């Protein structure tokens, strides 16, 4: 019995541990959120089928490590979903075959947000879990200890609502001028959602964002966001109503807005939070 | 915060 993975190491017989660099592409689900499926990155072969049964589970102690490990969720082990991190070991996966074959592991993250989610950086590690393996032939009890790995920069979603990009840079016209920005949200369920902007502000209004660029800045100018024409000022809920599993979009339009004084020629920048809610 | 928004701009003379 040994196995392989996707992105090119393996552990022989007699087990041992490997390094997994998986590019990670999460998902929201109605209650959960899938982190990373490992059914495409870890295969098993049995390697004498016709007089040995391998039986293959999921041990205890496998759990989040590094930036996730606070976190707990479920586990899907060969279609049926444990408590994560893993209290007990799983039921056994029968290998009967020299030809390699998917481990069949998916790992979830039990929501704690409404959209918000963590930022992974490339070669973060995410889980450690532990294959175990015996068969029906000797006493042969071998572990496969899988730590799994981010190849990948990316947002594992701690919500029940997901967004289409997580930053978005938008360019204006030159001054005077707008632009639309392209964001939308949806959810994995239907939800009440709301959001509200954070930044620095200029006005009296808490709604002209600073200008905040590093190099040649303009002076006398600041940024405003409309939704139709209507100012959306600083830590002011929007309703969205009811989101569900379409994308919505928040139909933003970013301006630029004078904030007091002689307006001069230079850069113009601003960063602006969106932060959603539950209604 | 969930999302940043960067919006640039200019203001030429």
């Amino acid at each position: 019995f040994a196995c392989k993975t996707a992105n090119g190491t393996a552990i022989p017989i007699g087990g041992g541990s490997a390094n997994v660099y998986v590019n990670l592409a999460p998902a929201v689900n109605v209650g959960q959120n899938l982190v990373v499926d490992l059914s495409t990155q870890i295969f098993c072969h049995n390697d004498y089928p016709e007089t040995i049964t391998d039986y293959v589970t999921l041990q205890r102690g496998s759990a989040y490590g590094g930036v996730l490990s606070s976190f707990s969720g479920t586990v899907k082990y060969n279609g049926s979903s444990y408590p994560f991190p893993t209290t007990s070991e799983t039921p056994r996966v029968v290998y009967n075959s020299r030809t390699d074959k998917p481990w069949p592991v998916a790992l979830y993250l039990t929501p704690v947000s409404s959209a918000g989610g963590v930022a992974i950086k490339a070669g973060s590690l995410i889980a450690v879990l532990i294959l175990r393996q015996t068969n029906n032939y000797n006493s042969d009890d071998f572990q496969f200890v899988w730590n799994i790995y981010a190849n990948n920069d990316v947002v594992v979603p701690t919500g029940g609502c997901d967004v289409s990009a997580r930053d978005v840079t938008v360019t204006l016209p030159d001054y005077p001028g707008s632009v639309p920005i392209p964001l939308t949200v949806y959810c994995a369920k239907s939800q009440n959602l709301g959001y509200y902007l954070s930044g620095t502000t200029a006005d009296a209004g808490n709604s002209i964002f600073t200008n905040t660029a590093s190099f040649s800045p303009a002076q006398g100018v600041g940024v405003q966001l409309t939704r139709n024409g209507t100012i959306i000022p600083a830590n002011n809920t929007v309703s969205l109503g009811a989101v569900g599993t379409s994308a919505v979009s928040l139909g933003l339009t970013a301006n630029y807005a004078r904030t007091g004084g002689q307006v001069t020629a230079g850069n113009v920048q601003s960063i602006i939070g969106v932060t959603f809610v539950y209604q | 915060a969930d999302v940043t928004i960067t919006v640039n701009g200019k203001v030429v003379a």
